[PDB]
């Protein structure tokens, strides 16, 4: 399962 | 032995040509399981093993929308990083990031990862520790405090021993039957002349699983690494893996000659001969 | 720009037999950027019926792709892949060896 989270760089 | 679950994502840059490309590919130890292409019709997260193709809508659906925003991020990712090293808008750029989780023999958390590139040179990566960031650069030093300031790690250490864990775990039992397999290889040697005092001796490793191996030549016992000619380990394309070692060895001396094959499938070391 | 050279092996699935129905790989590596063409020919002319692996890579961030076709080897049909990157001046032509 991917990740759920969702951050920029 | 141990296990790993890994996501590789690629964003690449199409100036004058639409939005950017970008493919997911999900792997569990050295099986493909998962893809996503924004070029594909389907738009979807879509199955590349057996053994995860009947997971059911909640599992397909879940993994479409969080692979979605991925691509949304990277979209974004890619105007953010031009703008660090300060770039043309005409020109295609490279954005990697890998993720994922090592466990033991004994199915529990070893090692995490999550790590960007941006045109093949390393950007930032998450220390083994799980707390601190590695910044390979100048540019990289705005993404590494803005990340320290709004405690990203802490929020991916949790992803990557829980989360990460817990479904290699569900993938390593649901695809018990090819994962926890072991194909030992299937060994051969061929004999080719070069001149008329000289001759090559090949030593092949096939149909083998998984793609770890170690190909060896020796004469009478003594290395002979400098003299091998070893190609890199090659996919035969129905979940197994091949590999070759080649000696040229002066005509009449095949005899002093042995290949050594080491994998997991051998309960004890093969060593072959020519004769 | 970081710029890495293909590395180009064409090889078949299962051991080399006359007559009997295999399949031919060209597998593609330790490149960067990802943008690469790869033709499987016969006799020098293109296979139209040609698939590939999706888009992954390396530890090293360098690029890998598995290109592959149905095929039935003969004594006589000569087989080559066929690559070009922007590393490379010119195509690359990788020749089918039955012990490569």
């Amino acid at each position: 399962k991917v990740a759920e989270l969702v951050h920029f760089l | 032995g141990s296990h790993s679950m890994r996501y590789f994502f690629t964003s690449v840059s199409r100036p004058g040509r639409g939005e950017p490309r970008f493919i997911a590919v999900g792997y569990v130890d050295d099986t493909q399981f998962v893809r996503f292409d924004s070029d594909a019709a389907s738009q979807r997260m879509e199955p590349r093993a057996p053994w995860i193709e009947q997971e059911g809508p909640e599992y397909w659906d879940g993994e479409t929308r969080k692979v979605k925003a991925h691509s949304q991020t990277h979209r974004v990712d890619l105007g953010t990083l031009r703008g660090y090293y300060n770039q043309s808008e005409a020109g295609s750029h490279t954005v990697q990031r890998m993720y994922g989780c090592d466990v033991g023999s004994d199915w529990r958390f070893l090692r995490g990862y999550h790590q960007y590139a941006y045109d093949g040179k390393d950007y930032i990566a998450l220390k083994e520790d799980l707390r601190s960031w590695t910044a390979a650069d100048m540019a990289a030093q705005t993404t590494k405090h803005k990340w320290e300031a709004a405690h990203v790690a802490e929020q991916l250490r949790a992803y990557l021993e829980g989360t990460c864990v817990e479904w290699l775990r569900r993938y390593l039992e649901n695809g018990k039957e090819t994962l926890q397999r072991t194909d030992a290889p299937k060994t051969h040697m061929t004999h080719h002349a070069v001149s008329d005092h000289e001759a090559t001796l090949r030593c092949w490793a096939l149909s083998f699983y998984p793609a770890e191996i170690t190909l060896t030549w020796q004469r009478d016992g003594e290395d002979q690494t400098q003299d091998t000619e070893l190609v890199e380990t090659r996919p035969a394309g129905d979940g197994t893996f091949q590999k070759w070692a080649a000696v040229v060895v002066p005509s009449g001396q095949e005899q002093r000659y042995t290949c050594h094959v080491q994998h997991e499938g051998l309960p004890k070391p093969l060593t072959l001969r020519w004769e | 720009m970081i710029q890495r050279t293909p590395k180009i092996q064409v090889y078949s699935r299962h051991p080399a037999e006359n007559g009997k129905s295999n399949f031919l790989n060209c597998y593609v590596s330790g490149f960067h950027p990802s943008d690469i063409e790869v033709d499987l020919l016969k006799n020098g002319e293109r296979i139209e019926k040609v698939e590939h692996s999706d888009l992954s890579f390396s530890k090293d961030w360098s690029f890998y792709l598995l290109y592959y076709t149905e095929f039935t080897p003969t004594e006589k049909d000569e087989y080559a892949c066929r690559v070009n990157h922007v590393t490379l001046s010119q195509p690359k032509i990788v020749k089918w060896d039955r012990d490569m």
